[PDB]
RNA sequence: CACGAGUUGUUCGGAAACUGAGCACAACGUUAUAUCGUUUUGUUAGGAAAGUGAAGG
RNA sequence: AGACCUGAGUGUGGCAGGACUACCCGCCGAACUUAAGCAUAUUACUCAGCGGAGGAAAAGAAAACAACCGUGAUUCUCUCAGUGAGCGGCGAGCGAAGAGGGAACGAACUCGUUGCCGAAUCGGGUCUUACAAGGCCUUGAGUUGUGGCAC
RNA sequence: AAUUACCGAAUCUUUGAACGCAAACGGCGCAUGGGAGAAGCUCGUGUCAUCCCCGUGCAUGCCAUAUUCUCAGUGUCGA
RNA sequence: UGCUGUAAACUGAACCAACGGGAGUUCCGGAGUCUUGUUUCGAGACAUCUGCCAGAUGGGGAGUUUGG
């Protein structure tokens, strides 16, 4: 059974390692559950499993963000692969941005300079 | 400027000049595709009057149709029911040419955006006219204040919904006030309105 | 030298031309069809020379109308 | 009523022609440039039967008029036709059953 | 006669199952289903049958992502 | 461009750049080591089974639906340190394919038996 | 007979694993409706056909 | 009816890899509408549909 | 040699096809039924068929009403009105608009053309914390006209 | 915590608009990057041909573009 | 007026330049040059052609009726 907190102060080649072990423990388990096999062994099938899922998280999640820390810069930023990308929605994805709209021509920025709406009350 | 002579010149379609270069242009177009896409406009003012312009994300492309009035499609030419609907040639097409190439160029190529169009040359057999369109794609286009309206999705398919000039034109929406009252905003909208049965509450 | 079909067609209605050279093979020849005619209206010397792309080439474009 | 079987006919559906074991169509010579301004000279190779016709078909072959290559044609056999026989087409051919010339 | 020995006569198939709906019918003759219309481009769907278009519209299977894509417009798309 | 000796014009021979190789799509992490434990399930302990080892040298196993024959000697060799010198594979009425390995004779599958507990 | 798709194996393949009975425990849970299976299958009754 | 088992291939049958009666993707045309038509009598398409032998330096 | 015009091939960056379709926009489009028969008429500019969007859609800023002491973009509600309008084998039947009381309302703007300027414009590299509405550089696009200012 | 609830980080088999080519086939490719290989080769290693496994790209159409990619035309010119 | 052959009347072969000339290796001739341009042939402003109007004919087909 492995922690987490353990787990995430570890290096890629201990975490493989440790991913190894824990495969060749379950798959010695599975014979167990062939032939036979008494309650007290059939009951570590699950913790197994689970620190496998555990050990595989932490080194997608290490990954993940190491590959993004990558493709951060300016220069690369634009050959981001797409599974790397925000998703958003479809419709999102291509709708126009807050930049892109709320421009003005130079008159009505003029007009708009000229003439503002004012506050006012009345007695 | 130089437009009004484009304009006083294009107004006299049946001069010897005029019907010389466009004998020329018919028999050219009649030995071409049904959509053809074209570098400039055949009518600068024209297209600029409409809405073109000599920007990175405007496109004009040339369609065809075929002239004369429409057969009903039925087996052999049989129809069935009451005499008063046994027409099969004499029928007529509820909505026009223009709005017709329109609607083909639009099916065809989907990632554009149909803006305007207008008449080109005619013959015998065919007509031919010219589409504006833009593409909502294009970094100059989205930054345009004065056609980046165009990129909200309620703007796909104009021409399939009848949202252009010529789809206006045979809708009915040239016309307002007594002449109109029965298609505005729309002919099921007027219908709507007038059989729908009201129930007050305490009537 | 002007050049540019409005502001060409500008200077020849005024009288501030002086001469004016008009390309052969415009591709819709109606943008330059009318133009002798008023070159001709008013008392102003013209020319029609053998390439678009000749004259492009001596103004700094690729081509030019006038 | 119903449609009469003459008019039936006239989409092909069952009625069309049996022509599996057919060897293609029969046709002269193509009229180019040696047959409007000489002769050529092709030797009968075999007399055939076609199913469905009730004539003979011969095979002839030519040379190529451009490549190093055999061209094999098949015509309508006239009566006296025989295997091994030389048949000229074109303008300066001599007059005898089997060549082909102008009118 | 046409009764109980021609049910005897009746070898083969028509249909078989089909790759993208999972019915007995896809006609093996002309590669077509009569229920989906694969391989074309888009399902069959006739408003004369309201019945088989509730039984096949969307809500009556998984909705593997919409239940995911849901839940994040429903909470703003909210990141770290 | 000057002459043409043919009566049908065809499209001429231009450059072709070819195609870049792009960055990867895939982020995943994937091991090396932990293959074989996917190829090889478990083994059989029925009658037939037994006979069979005690026999012919062979031993019985479940193996993944989707591998093949070289790659079930290869994980052979790999998770036990034998040599297999046939293999001969099923799949079940049930769905589930199973593998009989035949392992050369300076092996012996009572030994390998007894090693992985069966 | 003997030709068969592998697809059409796999389906056949879940049916037989699919004809099974309840297990006994099943009948001990608490707050417990199902008796029997109601949905064997035989293949003298009904036939799948695929 | 319940429980437990059983189908082993370099060469056997298929595919890999033929053509037939035939089908219809592309291209083009037509249609308010492609969910229509042509597509082997050597044979697409107003039609630019060939992507690698030998090479040498 | 070269240039321009009109077309191809490949590399690089993008987009469309499907689902849903209650309401909404465009086309296509019946018959049963009523007329105590039935053909114009009615059912109905409806059902079925083919396309296309949204959170609403469509409409919208006078080539509009009126005939007054004059109103003033669009949409919707009551009423005008089952109408001393009108259409109709003038039969069965069908059938609106202006005005008036209201809901909403900071509601208005942009091209083309005319006149005066004439690359001041766009894309791409690069630098400022920055894929700036910024600077520097670029023939790439563009003078067959991008952009600015006004009666 | 094998408790529950919620959610921002992940995983996500074969298909399907389905799009490398096909399909009552868990089939067959081209380019590119890896892996395993007591064949052989060499000094238990290292290396590895044929065979085998895995990742990525490769549909048609349309738009933009090429530090200015490669071309075609008895189209218009000009050396 | 574009030109090199009628053995055949009972079935031969034929390509992937020899050679000549020029300023090692290219270029000319062999293998005539030219183009107000059309692939060639036939018709031709008729029509085997396009669309729109008009008149005849038309149980091939549709709807409906066939008093008391
Ligand atoms: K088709
Ligand atoms: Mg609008
Ligand atoms: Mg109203
Ligand atoms: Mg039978
Ligand atoms: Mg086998
Ligand atoms: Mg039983
Ligand atoms: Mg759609
Ligand atoms: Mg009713
Ligand atoms: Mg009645
Ligand atoms: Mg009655
Ligand atoms: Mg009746
Ligand atoms: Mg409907
Ligand atoms: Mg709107
Ligand atoms: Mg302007
Ligand atoms: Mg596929
Ligand atoms: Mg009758
Ligand atoms: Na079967
Ligand atoms: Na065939
Ligand atoms: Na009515
Ligand atoms: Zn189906």
């Amino acid at each position: 059974h492995m922690k987490i907190k353990d787990l995430r102060e570890k290096s890629k080649d201990d975490l493989l390692k440790t991913l190894t072990e824990y495969k060749k423990e379950l798959s010695q388990l599975r014979v167990v559950q062939q032939t036979g096999g008494a309650e007290t062994r059939l009951g570590r099938i699950r913790p197994i499993r689970k620190s496998i899922a555990r050990i595989l998280t932490v080194l997608n999640q290490n990954e993940r963000s190491n590959l993004k820390m990558f493709y951060a810069d300016r220069k690369l930023r634009c050959k981001t692969p797409k599974v790397l990308r925000t998703k958003l929605t479809h419709r999102r994805r291509l709708a126009l941005k807050e930049n892109e709209k709320n421009r003005k021509t130079s008159r009505q920025m003029r007009q708009a300079h000229k003439f503002p709406k004012r506050v006012y009350a009345v007695k | 400027g130089a437009f009004m002579y484009l304009n006083e010149l294009w107004k006299k379609k049946s001069s010897d000049v005029m019907r010389f270069i466009q004998r020329i242009r018919s028999w050219e177009f009649r030995h071409q595709h049904t959509v053809v896409r074209l570098r400039r406009p055949t009518r600068p003012e024209k297209a600029r009057m409409l809405g073109y312009k000599t920007k990175q994300g405007f496109c004009v492309f040339r369609v065809r149709v075929r002239r004369g009035g429409r057969k009903r499609p039925v087996h052999k030419g049989i129809t069935y029911g009451k005499p008063k609907t046994s027409g099969v040639l004499g029928m007529k097409l509820n909505k026009n040419n223009q709005a017709v190439a329109e609607q083909r160029l639009g099916k065809r190529f989907g990632n554009l955006r149909v803006l305007n169009s207008y008449w080109v040359n005619m013959d015998s057999t065919f007509k031919w006219y010219e589409v504006i369109a833009v593409d909502p794609m294009c970094k100059t286009i989205r930054r345009d204040p004065r056609i980046n309206w165009i990129v909200n999705s309620v703007h796909k398919h104009r021409e399939q919904r009848g949202l252009t000039s010529a789809g206006r034109k045979h809708r009915g929406l040239r016309h307002k006030g007594h002449k109109a009252s029965k298609l505005r905003p729309s002919y099921r909208a007027a219908w709507r309105r007038n059989n729908r049965i009201v129930f007050l509450r305490k009537r | 030298v002007v050049t540019g079909l409005q502001e060409v067609t500008r200077a020849i209605e005024k009288k501030q031309a002086r001469m004016v050279v008009i390309a052969n093979n415009v591709d819709p020849v109606e943008l330059v069809l009318w133009m002798p005619n008023l070159c001709r209206a008013n008392k102003i010397p013209y020319a029609i020379v053998k390439d678009m792309a000749r004259l492009g080439d001596a103004i700094g474009r690729k081509t030019a109308t006038c | 009523g119903k449609t009469v079987l003459s008019c039936r006919k006239g989409n092909g559906s069952v009625y069309q022609v049996h022509g599996h074991k057919r060897l293609g169509p029969a046709k002269l010579r193509i009229l180019d440039y040696a047959e409007r301004h000489g002769y050529m000279r092709g030797v009968v190779k075999s007399i055939e039967h076609e199913a469905g016709r009730g004539a003979a078909l011969a095979r002839v072959e030519f040379r190529h008029p451009y490549k190093f290559r055999r061209v094999k044609e098949l015509m309508v056999a006239p009566e006296g036709m025989f295997t091994g026989q030389s048949v000229f087409c074109g303008q300066k051919a001599p007059l005898a059953i089997g060549n082909v010339l102008p009118l | 006669t046409k009764g109980t020995t021609s049910m005897g006569q009746r070898h083969g198939r028509t249909h078989i199952l089909c790759r993208r709906c999972g019915r007995n019918s896809y006609h093996v003759q002309w590669e077509r289903c009569a229920a989906c219309a694969y391989p074309r481009a888009s399902r069959r769907r006739y408003n004369w049958s309201v019945k088989a278009i509730k039984r096949r519209r969307t809500g009556t299977g998984r909705c593997r992502y919409l239940k995911v894509v849901n839940r994040r417009i429903a909470n703003h798309f909210k990141t770290p | 461009r000057k002459s043409y000796t043919r009566p049908q014009f065809r499209r001429p021979h231009t450059y072709r750049k070819p195609a870049m190789a792009k960055p990867s799509n895939r982020v995943t992490v994937e091991s090396k080591d932990i293959a074989a434990f996917n190829v090889i399930r478990y083994p059989l302990t029925t009658d037939k089974a037994m006979k069979k080892i005690e026999e012919n040298n062979t031993l019985t196993f479940i193996v993944d639906s989707r591998a093949n024959k070289t790659e079930i000697k290869k994980a052979m060799r790999k998770l036990y340190q034998v040599k297999a010198v046939k293999v001969n594979t099923l799949i079940r009425p049930d769905g589930l394919k199973k593998a009989y390995i035949r392992l050369s004779a300076a092996h012996d599958a009572l030994d390998t038996a007894n090693k992985i507990g069966l | 007979g003997r030709f068969k798709p592998l697809a059409v194996k796999k389906k056949y393949a879940k049916k037989m694993n699919q004809n099974k009975p309840v297990p006994y425990w099943i009948r001990l849970r608490t707050g417990n409706r199902i008796k029997w299976n109601e949905k064997r299958r035989h293949w003298r009754r009904t036939k799948l056909n695929y």
